[PDB]
């Protein structure tokens, strides 16, 4: 009573009343798919078969280069290059998690490169030009692995991964830039500024001083004509180590969507007047860290302040509300919160808020 | 940061214009604010960021900015009007003031 | 809303005081607090500044170190702590306010001050 | 920190 094919190759036995039931991914792939009927009765699963572990044969030649011990930009390097065909939830969760694990030995690498002896003559600017040079190349590659990645046309994928897993490595690839954003910032030679920034992800890693008089930070400069984030000069000053403080702001096209509304704390009003009310973020995210601090709940001296631009910019989206993604570490999974920000002035074109914290 | 307010001193008439600048020593983009305390009382705030005056002061002044020179010009003094006008860099901590011009007929 | 200021009167050099400033009608946890003294026939100086949600303190370096700023929100009232009080300090001094929300508008604009604490050193 | 602004879409 349950038995059919679906397009992707995947055939199913009859389960007389919602048995388990699989069959491989299409040929060119290398996961399975389970599709059970919903109810004993005998109706299909409305929902399909679950398309979220096949992934293009590209996983298994990185794996064996994770393996090979080979430096770590290397390897991005070809990662960028695979990801430019039809990306699977499988690819997606892959460079995710391969986006962690070349993190991991980046910080073997530069444990290894340590003055260990006498600088003769140049050995210990040499091990510095060396890691500089490797790790700017290694974030400069990730801004194009995640280009890739957040393609317009690449949401397929997204949606084939189920809503739990697509927040949640949606947020491991925030976590993942700015563990690199920082790296960047303490490979820096001399406080300098980098800024690498593609079509869809936009990152400014500065690595800043305290010295006497300094002036604000505001990210994008003009590119993007909207959606910028300003800090304050004193802010910097609050959160100075040592006369060097690590910034690190990035603005995400096309991710927004995949982050989902689950435990929003949207303070909604008279204007509720819909019996199948719904919730959108209808704004590009615009993210900015300090410090080597990922969520602690940093206090700021001054207010952040964010006029970031709406998707969509017509009468149909009755109230704003300004809201921050809070997620623990440990599970990588979280949840909007509008704590410690309050919507300053909105319109049709941009909406600028005020929050506490960074 | 530092700051000069010249003249210190005038006698501006009825009507007439006052125009009292404010040397910056180092280029800040706005964030200067006149304040106007008069005699034996509390500073009141005037202009914000050297461009517009806050909500409930008379219309009769208007602040301006050149770059570098800071200035605030009353349009006319009514002569509830006379008292001592500052120049407060307000962009960044230290919070420095200036001289104060004095405005008395 | 009230910024009534009190804790004035002589004190011997090298001594220690302790101001006060009671605000009623709004709350000193969003808003911000500043300390701005006035010697005789002087101009108004800056003295200390308190973020109402960070506790970030900032002395100007004339009275740094012997003076701490402390910011009770529990009982509406700002302190001044005034400790090894010098000959240099005599002046009346205010406690101005801020709204910490609106700051990127109305940048560090002193909305409303107070009358003012005199302390003489002699 | 991730910021955005999260709105409605009355259908
Ligand atoms: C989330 O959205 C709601 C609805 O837009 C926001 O509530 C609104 O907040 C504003 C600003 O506080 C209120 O304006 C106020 O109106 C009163 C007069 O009613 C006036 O006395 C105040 O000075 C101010 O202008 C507005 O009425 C209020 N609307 C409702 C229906 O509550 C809320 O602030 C947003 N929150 C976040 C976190 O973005
Ligand atoms: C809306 O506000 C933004 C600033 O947040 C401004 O740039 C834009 O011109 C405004 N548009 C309208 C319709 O007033």
């Amino acid at each position: 009573s349950c038995e059919a094919v679906e397009a992707r190759e995947i055939m199913w036995f009859k389960t007389r009343q919602g048995q388990i039931a699989k069959q491989p991914c299409p040929a060119g792939t290398i996961g399975v798919s389970t599709y059970l009927c919903l109810a004993p009765d005998g109706i299909w699963d409305p929902q399909g078969p679950d398309l979220s572990n096949c992934s293009s044969p590209w996983v298994n030649h990185i794996t064996q280069k994770l393996k090979s011990g080979e430096t770590a930009a290397n390897i991005a390097r070809e990662l960028a290059e695979q990801t430019r065909n039809h990306l699977n939830a499988g690819d997606i969760t892959y460079s995710v998690r391969a986006m962690d694990q070349l993190v991991g030995l980046l910080d073997v690498q530069l444990r290894n490169l340590t003055p260990g002896g006498k600088d003769s003559a140049a050995r210990s600017l040499n091990k510095l030009q060396k890691r500089e040079r490797s790790c700017r190349a290694y974030v400069q590659a990730m801004v194009e692995t995640v280009n890739n990645l957040l393609q317009p046309q690449a949401l397929n994928a997204w949606r084939d991964l189920t809503t739990s897993d697509q927040l949640r490595a949606a947020t491991m690839l925030l976590h993942t830039v700015e563990e690199s954003a920082f790296v960047l910032a303490d490979n820096l030679l001399k406080t300098d500024i980098v800024r690498e920034n593609t079509d869809n992800i936009k990152l400014e890693v500065a690595r800043l001083s305290t010295e006497g008089n300094l002036e604000d930070l505001k990210f994008p400069e003009n590119m993007g004509h909207g959606s910028t984030i300003q800090l304050s000069a004193n802010t910097l000053k609050q959160n100075g180590r040592n006369g060097e403080i690590r910034v690190a702001f990035v603005l995400y096209n096309n991710l927004g969507p995949y982050l989902s509304t689950e435990n929003a704390s949207m303070k909604l009003g008279t204007e509720a007047l819909s019996t199948n009310h719904s919730v959108i973020v209808n704004s590009p995210v615009i993210t900015a860290a300090i410090n080597k601090e990922f969520s602690n709940k940093v206090y700021l001296a001054d207010p952040v302040v964010f006029t970031v631009k709406h998707i969509k910019q017509s009468e149909e989206n009755f109230n704003p509300n300004c809201s921050f993604w809070s997620y623990s570490k440990r599970t990588m999974t979280g949840y909007w919160s509008t704590q410690g920000c309050r919507l300053l002035t909105t319109n049709k074109t941009h909406t600028t808020c005020s929050c506490n914290h960074l | 940061i530092q700051m000069t307010q010249s003249p210190s001193s005038l006698s501006a008439s009825v009507g007439d214009r006052v125009t009292i600048t404010c040397r910056a020593s180092q280029s800040v983009s706005s964030a200067v604010a006149w304040y106007q305390q008069k005699p034996g009382k509390a500073p009141k705030l005037l202009i914000y960021s050297a461009s517009s005056l806050y909500s409930g002061v008379p219309s009769r002044f208007s602040g301006s900015r050149s770059g570098t020179d800071f200035t605030l010009t009353i349009s006319s003094l009514q002569p509830e009007d006379f008292a001592t006008y500052y120049c407060q860099q307000s962009g960044q901590y230290p919070l420095t003031f200036g001289q104060g011009t004095k405005v008395e007929i | 809303v009230q910024l009534v200021e009190s804790g004035g009167g002589l004190v011997q050099p090298g001594g220690s005081l302790r101001l006060s400033c009671a605000a009623s009608g709004f709350n000193i946890s969003s808003s911000y607090i500043h300390w701005v003294r006035q010697a005789p026939g002087k101009g108004l100086e800056w003295v200390a500044s308190i973020s109402p949600y960070s506790g970030y303190t900032s002395y100007a370096d004339s009275v740094k170190g012997r003076f701490t700023i402390s910011a009770d929100t529990s009982k509406n009232t700002a302190y001044l702590q005034m400790n090894s009080l010098r000959a240099e300090d005599t002046a009346v001094y205010y406690c101005a306010r801020h709204n910490y929300w609106q700051w990127w508008e109305y940048s560090y604009a002193l909305d409303y001050w107070g009358q003012g604490t005199l302390v003489t050193v002699s | 920190t991730n910021f955005a602004v999260l709105m409605a879409h009355v259908e």
